[PDB]
């Protein structure tokens, strides 16, 4: 009983969705990850019809998806994370349709292991460095650059690797042109397995802490690890540099957090919540995803939580520091 | 074999020794990276329903044992040509050639 | 017929017989692995297609000598006395909620469609020769090594992602020999003996003949 | 009782044969029909070992059922 | 090696840097020691190819003629992935040599 | 000598059996053909821990101290040792420092493989104790009156931190090289920063810093020794 | 020859004569020489038969050396398994064609007394199950594990790594569900003895496929204090 | 501290795998359930045997390998039985004296015939089924144990129409007491009405036997 | 005796390498615990999996994996000791 | 090659040997109390330094600057781990007084951090 298998109709749901400039002009398009397919999509400006340039079939598990620029770099590329123990570097070639692979590096076993890193990809706003981590004690940063023919070239992996620890996200933090900092939603589940009465489960919390790449001694270093007071579920960059504060927006169950390593002080809104709202009163409220809108003049963010209302957020810079998180409901 | 027949003999699995002039050797490109055996089994090899099937001799009509040779050895040598296209490799005016 | 097929949660497919004159209902065949199934679909009387959570379907047979004539201790490795045995398995990559035997277009032959959670439509195509099932094995193997997957996986290790790969040909992959280089394409239908026309218009046949 | 002592049977009967033919009345769990070596030949007497009593209590019963040859067969306990 | 228990690899984070194989060793795959079905170049730890070391052998340690590469089988059973395959010890085999062969020449 | 006297076993204690035992294992280890040798060095291994670490090494110890030895009986003993200091990994620790002075030399030996030896048979001597009995044994042979225990010491610190990595004895280290009492302790732990570098190579660039502001205040120093060992510390990093 | 590269180009040799006078009288000569008492002429003479067999097709080569396994000659036995081994080696898919033919030599030799058939035999199911990876071979794979597999219990280590790499091929080939259901009676077991060696085989069914077995293991009840159920995957939709 | 059998016995949902040393145990509870899981493969029964794995004296007299049939059909084995034949008569003299002088196309079988025996006869041995391992006696005791109701062809030497000559004393004795539910004709089940046969008639008439997507 | 010694320092070097690997004194808990975790990560790494789970809930994704995030902490419990 | 490449292997590499550092965390019988955190921005150091000087200067019988800076340049990074460093002192202290030692820099260090000055409350008082 030999079979042979056909796809009629292939998959249209969508795991992950980056925009960037991918074609190398002045278009933009979308890369989505409907799973298993790795899609190109450019939407029209005056029709407003989105159009799918190009779908290829990877045979894997894309877990993350990330875009990624070199330093006055006008293309970007698509970096992969995926079920396959490699990191992909992909570039779209416009001429020829087709995606096209610049680097492969290998670095664990395939499948969607615990400790093998490709769950997590944050890569450095600048576009210097790349970060893939698994879901615990597993990260390791690869740092980009271009040669003198202008071609991609990659480094060997700096790994940060810390024992009995779980990772909720990782995002990179935008430091202007200081070394690459990469912030993340740790957990210790050392002392909690050595509790039998079970209280250092209870008791024990999440941490923010940032990571530097060191770019002169070539080498990953944990700096800052500061408890959180709930637990949050993922991070968003905050624009920085010259533009914007750097530091990173936490979004938790039932509030907004700002926070940054230095002297500033942590910077709490709740979530509002709808007014007369049918719910059960006992279930918190999340976002469960954002996006973020830089113009060269100002900068907001769009999250959307759990029952679909989009929120604006705005930060209120006095000076270096921010000091208010400002919330406006934008649609649903 | 003569020369142009020689992009018709068979590899050994093994790499030789010897490393120039060299077939099987991965520098020298016969021996190639992710080789899938079945995809690569009829090359250079006996295949009675493919194109080289069992042949014989063309004088004495003895089986030979080279995939693609129309001679088989000693009629070869004896004569003095080329086991698969019969072009005369050697000069036999001048040799008694003893079978012995 | 009188042959019920239970679905087990995580045991996978059990054979019951149902005798009328008795009033019972008699395990006479099983598995010999833990599956997570989803869905079923008779291909025959001895033959059953599933589809797990995990994402892959196998289809199970009944060895020739089985007989239903159960009366109601022994077992088999806590189990039926009677094994059926794996036929085919292959990894889809989504979950697959949905098979059915079926034919698809007017004066087509059949095929068993699925459909998974994703949103996406297959049909798995039974080969009707030796000679089509060696050359799309062929196509297969040499389209492995020379177009790899675009993310660094491999293709014989993807499509057996739990169980090894059984009796199926992935036509995703054969049907990327389009996508290739012209060279590579001329390269690899050098081996089949054929001619880059040939080769597509081969790929294009069966999918014609079958579906859409 | 789970053994019983077979007597008056011919060499072409065999051990296999044995063990289907008191399998008809329950199933021979242990089979034992001596093969002498010397002449290689059997002298036809039995012992059989059951699962438990159930297949010694009918035994006795057995022998009657039995007819090898167009000859009897002795079947008591043991 | 596969011929010596007491060997041991280094089995850092491989890195961009290639293997390479003395004359001695050309062919062989570095992890189980065979002659057939080349499949993927080995790629060895940034310590492992530092300064003068670099371009050795990566088996025995001796001058690099040509690259390395993994077999097939070990591709298949994916040993190629768990880390440097440089030998960092000599074992007791190769010590025992030379003092046998000094001792007597 | 106790082998030439002839007694019955069982007149004599079961330490004395045992040490007896022990000597006609070490005499067909060095002396024997090599199937004699084979067969007793296979069974001082497996017997090792119920022979214990003290019995073996106040006879293998002498041994290796004697003026007469042939580097190829040197090489068959210290294999002895490292093959038992498998064995008895945490029954090591009172016999650290006495194996040290007896394979310490091993480190400036001109023979390559007796140099590769020697590390070898210190590092593993490093990760069957532990750092905190290396780090007492060592602290006396800092400030050695013999510029040769300084030397061979700061040689085999460095194999220490191979072994156990830089940020565990990163602390010592640094007290050792502030010492302001003798500038024979400070050249010492500004001479283990120079061999580190040499040993670990690429491996030091994650704690360069921290070796560098060790070393620092020493090219400043008012003794002139101590002045050119961190310029030599400073060109190895 | 001491020398390995002068018996490397040698074997090679005599495939390239192989080509010319024909596989039988090239393998009739070989197989004469596996008589010899010293290891390394027939180690190597099995590579050679191995590389002739692969230059001209198996087909050419297995009668001869299959008949060749009932020589009442230990070395002879050993040596066609041998060959056997580096055969299957050497043509990987294409050993899908053989491997009915060559599977009731296997079972009689792992059935053997002699402990190194069994190993050489672990050897050939080793490198026969990697060539088959992906083509339906498994049920003779499968009853060549249920030979395989009661050989755990020795504990000689050259005989103990055979098994475990011919494992750890079974496991690609037909899959970690059998090689978990082989195991899981066994993880808890009141002997020591049985636990470390079935232990020591679940991990290496982990290590190299650590993500497929979530599919695969068992259900565990919930006790008193701590629940046990993965309750996810009971979700009926 | 420990479980008596009994103990352990009642609190396995199965306690048919309960063994005397499972109590013995540092987690009795989990290994009678891990015995009791579905298609799973028992722990080799040797491992508590004192004697060595195969190293027993019914072993020695093992016969030698035989060949498979489609490879004795190549004529292999009696030609090099006759060459091994006349080697050993052949002395040390000779046998160096045409190792200076060979003769060719000696043992040569034809490769049409060697293909054919390999590509074309070739056939799958006798498998086993998962979790049926062997042990050291296995291969004798593979006769097994044929239940009442089943004849075989040779219990000929009853030489009786078709019912069985002992059942017209079953009724008169009684129906074995070994077997609870045992039925035979005529004394509990139908030569009240026989429809039961009937039954496997018509479903037998029902069905299609149709391989579905099988070569042409 | 020193084989046992030496199995053990082998298999804790084997089980902080991988995260998960057992020795002969496994106890239940521990075992079972690692595969509860693995089975989250999994879960979280497939996407129909996790579409299957957040339908058969109502859930939204985000939600499904924030607690299957925050179950990998003690997922059966407390340590039987 | 400046040096060999042989170099002995490490303790990530090497299988064959034991963590004595976990080892010696399980069986050392530490002091009651060296499980609360520290912080060592909330405590000052230097008033603390001679209290340890003349303590270990009298359990030793002799004054010994490598120990002492050894100690000191334990307690430099932010949260000192003080299991270790009753480990790494038990080799030049018997075991016992490193023990008691411990015993007391520990809630010395504690009472510095809950003052609001950095000093301990033995020190505030004297
Ligand atoms: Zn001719
Ligand atoms: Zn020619
Ligand atoms: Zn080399
Ligand atoms: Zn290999
Ligand atoms: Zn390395």
């Amino acid at each position: 009983m030999f079979l042979y298998n056909l796809t009629l109709q292939r998959a249209t749901g969508i795991s992950f969705a980056i925009h960037g400039n991918f074609s190398g002009t002045k278009q933009q398009e979308i890369v989505v990850s409907r799973g298993k397919i790795l899609e190109l999509l450019r939407p029209d400006p005056n029709t407003g019809k989105v159009h799918t340039l190009l779908t290829v079939e990877v045979f894997g598990v894309i877990r993350s998806l990330m875009a990624f620029r070199l330093t006055g770099g006008t293309k970007d590329y698509i970096v992969v994370g995926s079920d396959s123990g490699r990191i992909v570097i992909l570039e779209y070639q416009p001429s020829k349709n087709m995606f096209e692979k610049i680097h492969q590096e290998t670095f664990g076993k395939s499948g969607c292991r615990r400790i093998v890193p490709g769950q997590f990809l944050a890569v450095d706003p600048k576009g210097r460095a790349v970060m893939i981590s698994a879901i615990e004690k597993q990260k390791l940063v690869y740092i980009l650059n271009r040669d003198a023919a202008a071609r991609l070239t990659i480094s060997s992996p700096l790994e940060a690797h810390k024992a009995n620890t779980l990772v909720y996200h990782v995002v990179g933090v935008d430091v202007g042109f200081e070394n690459p900092m990469f912030a993340c939603l740790e957990m210790d589940y050392e002392e909690a397995d050595n509790d039998p009465t079970g209280e250092a489960a209870a008791n024990t919390q999440q941490t923010l802490t940032f990571y530097e790449l060191d770019l002169g001694l070539n080498h990953v270093v944990r700096k800052y690890s500061e408890p959180l007071e709930e637990h949050g579920n993922f991070l968003i960059t905050v624009p920085g540099g010259s533009d914007g504060p750097s530091g990173v927006l936490i979004c938790s169950e039932n509030y907004i957090t700002y926070k940054n390593f230095g002297d500033q002080p942590d910077i709490r809104c709740p979530i509002p919540r709808r007014r007369n709202d049918l719910d059960d009163p006992e279930r918190g409220m999340i976002f469960v995803c954002s996006a973020t809108h830089k113009t060269k003049s100002m900068f907001f963010f769009l999250a959307q939580t759990e029952q679909g209302d989009i929120f604006k957020i705005t930060l209120e810079t006095d000076e270096d520091m921010v000091t208010e998180i400002r919330l406006k409901y934008f649609d649903t | 074999v003569c020369e142009k027949c020689e992009k018709k003999l068979g590899t050994v699995i093994t790499p030789d020794t010897w490393k120039d002039g060299a077939r099987n050797t991965t520098e020298s490109g016969g021996r190639k990276l992710n080789e899938n055996k079945a995809l690569t089994s009829k090359k250079a090899r006996f295949d009675p329903y493919g194109k080289n099937k069992f042949s014989t001799c063309r004088i004495c009509k003895s089986s030979v044992h080279q995939p693609g040779s129309h001679y088989c050895q000693g009629c070869a040598y004896k004569k003095g040509i080329c086991a698969m296209c019969g072009k005369k490799v050697l000069d036999t005016k001048n040799y008694k050639q003893t079978s012995v | 017929g009188h042959r019920v097929i239970v679905s087990d949660v995580q045991e996978s497919f059990i054979w019951v017989r149902y005798k009328r004159n008795e009033n019972q209902l008699i395990i006479f065949a099983d598995d010999t692995y833990p599956r997570w199934v989803t869905t079923a679909s008779l291909l025959d009387y001895d033959t059953v297609a599933g589809a797990d959570k995990f994402g892959n379907i196998c289809v199970v047979r009944l060895p020739p000598n089985t007989n239903d004539e159960v009366d109601e201790d022994r077992g088999l490795l806590n189990g039926a006395s009677q094994k059926a045995e794996v036929i085919m398995n292959y990894h889809v990559g989504e979950t697959v909620l949905s098979l059915q035997k079926t034919t698809l277009i007017p004066g087509g032959s059949e095929s068993l469609v699925y459909t998974t959670l994703s949103g996406g439509i297959g049909i798995l195509v039974p080969f009707t020769s030796h000679e089509d099932h060696d050359f799309f094995q062929h196509v297969e193997m040499h389209l492995r090594s020379e177009h790899p997957p675009l993310c660094g996986r491999d293709h014989l290790s993807f499509r057996s992602y739990y169980f090894p790969v059984k009796n199926v040909i992935d036509g995703d992959l054969c049907e990327q020999f389009n996508s290739m280089e012209p060279n590579k394409q001329k390269n690899v239908s050098e081996e089949l003996d054929r001619t880059p026309p040939e080769v597509s218009k081969k790929l294009e046949d069966i999918r014609t003949r079958y579906a859409f | 009782d789970a053994t019983v002592y077979v007597g008056g049977l011919d060499e072409k009967v065999s051990e296999p044969l044995l063990w289907e033919l008191f399998l008809q009345a329950g199933p021979v769990v242990n089979t034992h029909m001596p093969k002498d070596r010397v002449t290689g030949q059997h002298q036809g007497y039995g012992f059989v070992e059951f699962l438990s009593e159930e297949d010694a209590d009918y035994a006795i019963k057995i022998m009657n059922m039995i007819k090898l040859y167009g000859k009897p067969i002795r079947v008591n306990k043991a | 090696a596969k011929h010596h228990p007491d060997l041991i690899f280094c089995r850092k984070q491989a890195g961009v840097a290639i293997g390479r194989l003395c004359e001695k060793c050309d062919g062989k795959c570095v992890i189980c020691d065979s002659y057939v079905r080349p499949c993927t170049l080995v790629r060895i730890c940034d310590e492992c190819n530092y300064g003068s070391y670099q371009g050795r052998c990566v088996i025995c340690g001796g001058p690099g003629v040509s690259d390395a590469y993994y077999c097939k089988e070990c591709t298949i059973q994916e040993k190629d992935r768990d880390g440097c395959p440089k030998i960092v010890n000599l074992g007791s085999s190769k010590t025992d040599l030379f003092y046998e062969r000094k001792k007597y020449g | 000598d106790k082998l030439l006297v002839d007694v019955d076993e069982s007149t004599l204690s079961p330490e004395e059996q045992k040490e007896r035992k022990i000597m006609k294992l070490l005499l067909k280890i060095k002396n024997g053909t090599p199937p004699m040798r084979k067969a007793a060095l296979r069974q001082i291994t497996d017997k090792a821990r119920e022979f214990g670490a003290g019995p073996l090494f106040n006879q293998i110890l002498p041994l290796l101290m004697s003026p007469t030895l042939e580097d190829q009986e040197r090489h068959l003993l210290v294999k002895v040792i490292d093959r038992i200091l498998y064995k008895l990994d945490d029954l090591v620790r009172p016999y650290v420092h006495k194996i040290l002075v007896v394979i310490e030399p091993l480190l400036i030996d001109e023979d390559y493989y007796a140099r590769v030896e020697g590390r070898e048979i210190i590092s593993n001597l490093a990760k069957a104790a532990g750092l905190a009995t290396m780090i007492s044994t060592m602290r006396p042979d800092i400030d050695n009156m013999d510029e040769y225990v300084r030397n061979t010491t700061a040689r085999a610190f460095a194999v220490v931190a191979s072994a156990l990595g830089i940020p565990s004895l990163l602390p010592f280290l640094k007290a050792v090289c502030k010492s302001k009492k003798s500038w024979q302790a400070r050249h010492t732990g500004i001479k283990i920063v120079q061999q580190i570098a040499i040993l670990m190579g690429c491996a030091i660039l994650p704690h360069l810093r921290s070796l560098v502001e060790i070393i620092e205040h020493g090219l400043v120093d008012e003794q002139q020794k101590v002045r050119t060992i961190s310029a030599l510390a400073i060109a190895a990093l | 020859a001491h020398k390995k590269a002068i018996r490397r180009a040698t074997v090679n040799t005599f495939g390239y004569i192989a080509k010319a006078i024909g596989p039988h009288d090239v393998l009739a000569t070989l197989l004469n020489n596996l008589k010899v008492q010293e290891r390394q002429n027939r180690v190597c003479t099995t590579v050679a038969i191995a590389i002739v067999a692969e230059t001209c097709s198996p087909f050419t080569v297995l009668p001869a050396l299959m008949n060749e396994y009932r020589v009442p000659e230990l070395n002879v036995q050993n040596g066609v398994l041998k060959s056997l081994s580096f055969l299957f080696e050497y043509i990987g898919e294409m050993g899908k064609d053989y491997i009915y033919a060559v599977t009731p030599l296997l079972e009689d030799a792992l059935m053997d007394r002699d402990l190194v058939h069994r190993q050489t035999a672990s050897a050939v199911v080793q490198h026969m199950s990697l060539g088959v990876y992906g083509f339906g071979c498994e049920d003779s794979l499968n009853h060549l594990l249920n030979y395989v597999w009661p050989n755990v219990f020795e504990t000689s280590p050259h005989v103990i790594q055979a098994v475990m790499g011919a494992l750890e091929g079974l496991r690609v080939a037909i899959g970690p569900c059998r090689m978990l259901q082989y195991c899981l009676q066994g993880l808890f077991h009141p002997a020591r003895k049985v636990r470390d060696v079935y232990w020591k085989i679940y991990n290496s069914i982990y290590i190299g496929s650590q993500d497929a077995l979530i599919a695969h293991y068992p259900r565990i009840y919930n006790d008193d204090k701590n629940t046990y159920i993965r309750y996810e995957l009971d979700y009926i939709l | 501290n420990r479980f008596t059998v009994a103990e352990l016995k009642q609190l396995v949902a199965r306690p048919d795998v309960v063994e005397m040393h499972d109590v013995t145990a540092q987690d009795p509870k989990l290994l009678v359930h891990l015995k009791a899981t579905r298609n799973s493969v028992p722990v080799p029964r040797h491992w508590c045997f004192k004697r060595k794995y195969l190293q027993g004296k019914r072993g020695i007299e093992k016969p030698p390998f035989e060949l498979p049939d489609f490879i004795k059909r190549t004529g292999i084995q009696e030609m090099r039985e006759a060459l091994q034949e006349k080697e050993e008569q052949k002395t040390m003299k000779s046998k160096m004296r045409e190792k200076v002088r060979p003769k060719m196309g000696k043992i040569d079988i034809d490769y049409q015939k060697l293909h054919d025996a390999f590509f074309k006869w070739q056939t799958k041995p006798k498998l086993t089924i998962h979790g049926d391992l062997y042990y050291e006696g296995k291969e004798f005791e593979t006769r097994l144990k044929k239940k009442p109701g089943d004849l075989s062809d040779e219990l000929i030497s009853l030489g009786m129409p078709v019912p069985p000559p002992w059942l017209i004393a079953m009724q008169r004795y009684g129906p074995p007491p070994s077997y609870p539910n045992l039925k035979i004709p005529g004394l509990n089940s139908p030569i009240g009405t026989n429809a039961a046969e009937f039954q496997t008639k018509t479903e037998e008439e029902e069905i299609d036997r149709t391989p579905w997507g099988e070569l042409e | 005796m020193t084989d046992r010694y030496t199995i053990h320092s082998q298999l804790e070097h084997l089980q902080s390498k991988y995260i998960g690997t057992g020795h002969a004194d496994t106890t239940k808990w521990e075992w079972l615990v690692n595969q509860h975790r693995d089975s989250y990560c999994s879960y979280m790494g497939h996407f129909d999996l996790l579409n299957y789970f957040a339908i058969a809930e109502n859930e939204s994704k985000a939600r499904v994996r924030f607690n299957l995030m925050e179950k990998m902490l003690q997922p059966c419990g407390p340590p039987a000791d | 090659m400046d040096a060999g490449f042989f170099r002995g292997t490490s303790a990530e590499q090497d299988n064959r040997f034991s963590n004595k550092q976990k080892k010696l965390l399980k069986q050392l019988k530490f002091a009651e109390c060296l499980e609360k955190k520290v912080d060592m921005s909330k405590v000052n150091l230097e008033v603390i330094k001679p209290w340890i000087t003349k303590r270990v200067t009298e359990i030793l019988g002799f004054e010994d600057d490598v120990v002492i800076e050894f100690i000191f340049n334990q307690l430099e990074v932010k949260n000192p781990d003080s299991k270790m460093m009753q480990i790494n002192l038990t080799g030049f202290l018997n075991g016992k007084n490193a023990r008691e030692f411990m015993g007391e820099l520990w809630p010395l260090l504690l009472s510095a951090q809950e003052n609001i000055a950095g000093i301990p409350s033995a020190f505030l008082e004297l």
